[PDB]
């Protein structure tokens, strides 16, 4: 009857987790690949999309740390620091 | 050191006079016919049989197992100094009752017992007992000496010279001294500051320990020379009991220690003032800590940032250098909370100013650091350049707030800015003026993220005797410098801390680092061991120096990481970061002529080991913060000798190559070049210890030979404890202070553990004025971990949650269930290592503010 979606596999193959464990603010993969959008993994990276300009990657520990790391300010989405776009 | 710049006992005429009095029959006797007993005190006259000088003994029993002994002249020519502002309250008393009396002796019971005091009239003696056990005797060796004030105007008893400096000494010989006997005591501690062993040495064959706040250039190790601070508190420990002696005197003080059925005798000898001594009778060391904290207060609760890593040197050159250092931390993924500005930041060593070439826009620099969520510290010393263009000098000169010479003119020394004057910090109005100078309006260029360092507050006077103030300089109330010397520094520290509080309208907690200190200095911030050297033996001595400080209430201690003088080899610098990462005040600092040593300037293996050390410290900030809250509330030391947790283990009594943080972590830092292992003593009958890196369990008591690499920091978690951590290491503590917690539960052999956690906003007095904080208790027993409130008065709005639980010494469960009011029962996934017995509970997801339980089902 209804076909289920497949789970998430870490890029390092260490585990397989449901999709509610992706960006769930807890580190489940040894490579940090389940948390690209949060600060939960000690070895993760967050991608500054910087729409219109050069994209940059920052440490996961810099996501919602209250400091503006990405020129587009997307690293600060739920911290109380409101980052302005400084990409130009 | 140049020892010839500093007086030996023989060169201090009052020490020579006092020390020449040898054990014998005391000439002092009490005149029992003059005895008066009241609800609060016993008084009696004492007389010297030869000179016929009359003294008054005021003997008091005090609440919390203490005794106070005060001796002053009955009819003085001029009043004798009594130390102000050190005691936090007038100590609550206990009634003395006469339970025995004869022609030569009076037995006194303290309240309803069991403490008793025997006063012997001839020769004068006091004996303090608990029931039938003799705890301590006073004047047992007849060494009491009270030089009465003679008519104003033998060798050096009056005018006295040392090198080229003359002391006019208008009051002549006025020194006071008394001995104490400690039966059953072979180990004594405290009386900082000395670069010496934790267990104090017998002074018989050499010099007494000296307490006189002094700036000692290139100080050397394992000697009793007086350093920058003086805490006249001695602790005595045996298998059976703990005692403390607190000699409340601000004048130059020498302490003789001797032994002899084992017994230690202590003699205190002070230049001036009265005899004012507190005997703190324990019986446990924690009881002595409480007793002493009830007298002088507790460690001020540091703002969280001050417990992070501090980066300093003499000097960061300019705003660009500060901003490159800040950016250097972030580019190399190394956390740092504070960057320090030494004396070169000011306009020619005029404090409260900025060099306009180097720092033209201080507010903008501070704004940049605030955007990185970091702070700055600026040096502010208590010497003011004599310059008519300098507003601070003009205001102080005009209001007569400087220390004076006998002729009434303002004292002028040669110091960091040449001809300089010294504000009289003993004057309450001068301290108010100083506090007011820290307002954002008065201290132009300062901001809420700028904190302060008080240096050279002994006071250090470059052209002075022993690099300090003349003895005959005059202070508030007409007291001589000799009377107040050891509290000068404390008052600078006090006034600076009050300035930082006041500038915020009383909301923000202060951060002040002070070089000089006295009893009570714990109330005002941090202290450090001064100008150490970049050598292995100075790295070692940081433990006994900070432990000696911890024992006497000064929990916020550290030593310059890397050493102040000279260039440390990379390996030494790494070991120093590892040592410093596990000490209360954690600052890297370096002298003007040293090479740059920011941690990313080293080769990658050294940078990596340093980064590891910094991550360990930052992750442990919740633990450090909780230990500091416990110090603030109870007066218990943060960094502890092993004998404090193992009072009956005689093999721990002299240990100074290891220490404990609270009751949970045992640290044995690597302190030798080319070391491949360390001998770790793991105490406790039926105690277990977990290697925090490998999770390997070890049973006490044992000496373990642990292999080490450059990155190793030998740290063991005690069975029965729960250590909270922030596992998400960020660039500074402000970044981390709202993050989720990981609880590290180390199971005892009984399968139990406990620990606390204190949380607040990280920087204000809201915890005390609004009860805005959390004090949680985590307890594990049977198969359940529970969070409950340890202080229901504390409420806090916080996003902090429990993200993980790590249980060491646990079996593999079948199921893990979390219960918390307002939520359905939750099932947690978990991971278990059968080799280590380590169980990791995934994402409990519960608020730290809630009561909860986690049950492990078989
Ligand atoms: C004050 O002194 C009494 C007596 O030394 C302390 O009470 C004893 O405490 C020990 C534990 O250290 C017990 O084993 C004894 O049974 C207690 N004896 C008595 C007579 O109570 C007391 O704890 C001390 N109080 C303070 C506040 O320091
Ligand atoms: C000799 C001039 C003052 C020396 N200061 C002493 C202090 O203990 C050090 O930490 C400082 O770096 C230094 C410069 O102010
Ligand atoms: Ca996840
Ligand atoms: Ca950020």
């Amino acid at each position: 009857f209804y076909e289920e979606s497949k789970p998430f596999t870490c890029l390092d193959g260490t585990a397989t987790i449901p999709f509610d464990q992706v960006n769930d603010d807890y580190c489940d993969c040894k490579d940090g690949s389940d948390e690209p959008g949060t600060a939960a993994c000690p070895n993760g990276s967050f991608h500054c999309t910087n729409t219109g300009y050069k994209p940059l990657y920052i440490l996961s520990s810099r996501v919602n740390d209250g400091v503006c790391d990405c020129c587009d300010g997307t690293d600060e989405y739920n911290s109380g620091t409101v980052c302005e776009n400084t990409c130009r | 050191v140049d020892r010839s710049n500093f007086k030996t006992c023989d060169e201090s005429s009052f020490c020579k006079r006092q020390r020449s009095i040898r054990p014998g029959l005391s000439p002092y006797r009490a005149l029992l016919d003059t005895l008066q007993l009241g609800p609060d005190a016993l008084t009696v006259h004492l007389i010297h049989e030869v000179t016929k000088v009359l003294l008054v003994l005021e003997l008091q029993g005090l609440q919390k197992n203490m005794t106070r002994i005060r001796i002053d002249e009955l009819e003085p020519r001029r009043p004798r100094y009594r130390v102000p502002d050190v005691l936090v309250a007038d100590p609550p008393t206990a009634r003395l009752s006469v339970s025995g009396r004869d022609d030569n002796s009076v037995e006194l019971t303290v309240a309803e017992g069991p403490y008793k005091i025997i006063l012997t009239a001839q020769p004068f003696r006091l004996d303090l007992l608990e029931d039938r056990s003799l705890l301590l005797s006073v004047n047992a060796r007849g060494l009491m000496a009270f030089e009465h004030q003679r008519a104003p105007r033998e060798p050096g008893a009056w005018e006295e010279t040392f090198k080229t400096h003359s002391d006019s000494k208008p009051y002549g010989p006025t020194s006071v001294g008394l001995d104490f006997s400690l039966p059953g005591m072979e180990h004594v501690y405290g009386i900082p500051e000395h670069a010496d062993s934790l267990r104090l040495k017998v002074t018989e064959g050499g010099e007494p320990y000296r307490l006189y706040n002094l700036d000692v250039f290139q100080y050397e190790l394992n000697n009793p020379m007086a350093l920058y601070g003086s805490v006249p508190v001695l602790l005595a420990h045996s298998f059976h009991r703990d005692l403390g002696i607190f000699w409340l005197n601000a004048a130059e003080t020498w302490v003789d220690i001797s032994s002899n059925t084992p017994q230690t005798d202590i003699r205190w000898m002070s230049e001036s003032g009265i005899i004012d001594v507190f005997l703190m009778l324990g019986p446990s060391v924690f009881d002595v800590f409480r007793q002493y904290a009830s007298l002088t207060g507790t460690q001020a609760l540091p703002p969280l940032f001050s417990l992070g890593y501090h980066q300093s040197r003499w000097n960061y050159r300019d705003e660009a250098d500060v901003l490159e250092v800040d950016q250097g931390f972030d580019d190399h993924n190394m956390p740092c909370d504070v960057i320090w500005l030494d004396i070169e930041h000011a306009d020619g060593k005029r404090y409260f100013t900025w060099d306009p070439t180097r720092f033209p826009q201080p507010l903008n620099m501070l704004e940049h650091l605030a955007s990185k969520r970091r702070k700055l510290v600026a040096i502010v010393d208590p010497h003011i350049k004599v310059d008519s263009g300098y507003r601070v000098h003009e205001e102080l000169r005009n209001h007569g707030l400087y220390v004076k010479t006998r002729d009434g003119s303002d004292y002028e020394g040669w110091c960091w800015p040449g001809s300089a004057s010294y504000p009289d910090f003993t004057n309450p109005r001068m301290r108010a003026w100083w506090s007011n100078m820290f307002s954002f309006d008065n201290y132009e260029g300062s901001a809420p993220n700028l904190y302060v360092w008080n240096d050279m507050n002994e006071p250090s006077v470059f052209n002075g005797p022993e690099v300090t103030m003349l003895k005959d300089a005059v202070h508030y109330g007409g007291w001589e410098h000799r009377d107040i010397h050891n509290i000068y520094g404390l008052y600078v520290h006090m006034a600076t801390a009050d300035g930082l509080i006041q500038r915020s309208g009383g909301i923000e907690r202060p951060f002040v680092l002070s070089r000089a200190f006295f009893s009570g200095s714990q109330r005002f911030g941090a202290v450090w061991t001064g100008d150490n050297t970049a050598e292995w033996d100075h790295l070692k001595i940081s433990i006994p120096m900070c432990l000696s400080l911890a024992l006497v209430g000064l929990s916020f201690c550290g030593a310059d990481v890397g050493g102040f003088f000279k260039n440390p080899e990379p390996e030494l610098l790494v070991r120093w970061y590892q040592m410093g990462a596990y000490q209360p005040f954690f600052r890297a600092h370096a002298h003007l002529d040293t090479g740059r040593r920011e941690p990313w300037l080293l080769a990658s293996q050294y940078q990596d080991a340093i980064r590891d050390a910094l991550f360990q410290r930052y992750s442990l900030l919740p633990f450090w913060y909780t230990l500091f809250y416990q110090a603030h509330k109870e007066g218990f030391p943060v960094m502890r000798p092993l004998w404090v947790q193992y009072p009956e283990d005689m093999s721990t009594f002299s240990i100074e190559d290891q220490f404990m943080l609270g009751d949970a972590l045992l640290i044995h830092p690597v302190s030798d070049a080319g070391a491949h292992g360390v001998q770790v003593y793991l105490p406790g009958q039926e105690e277990v210890w977990y290697d925090i890196q490998s999770y390997q369990k070890h049973h006490g008591p044992q000496t373990l030979y642990l292999p080490v690499t450059l990155s190793s920091i030998p740290v063991f978690q005690r069975g029965g404890t729960i250590v909270p951590r922030w596992m998400r290491v960020r660039r500074s503590s402000d970044c981390m202070k709202d993050d989720p917690i990981t609880l590290f539960v180390a199971l005892s052999p009984q399968g139990t553990a406990q620990g606390e956690l204190f949380l607040d906003d990280g920087h204000t007095f809201n915890y005390q004025t609004r009860h805005e904080f959390l004090l949680r208790r985590f307890s594990f027993s049977g198969s359940t971990l529970v969070s409950s409130s340890a202080d229901p008065k504390g409420h806090l709005e916080t996003p902090i949650w429990i993200e993980r639980v790590v249980i060491m010494g646990a079996g593999k469960p079948a199921a893990v269930v979390l219960q918390t009011k307002g939520s359905p029962e939750s099932r947690l996934s978990f991971q278990h290592d059968p080799e280590t017995s380590v169980l990791i509970l995934r994402k409990p997801g519960v608020s730290v503010a809630s009561d909860w339980s986690i049950h492990l089902r078989a």
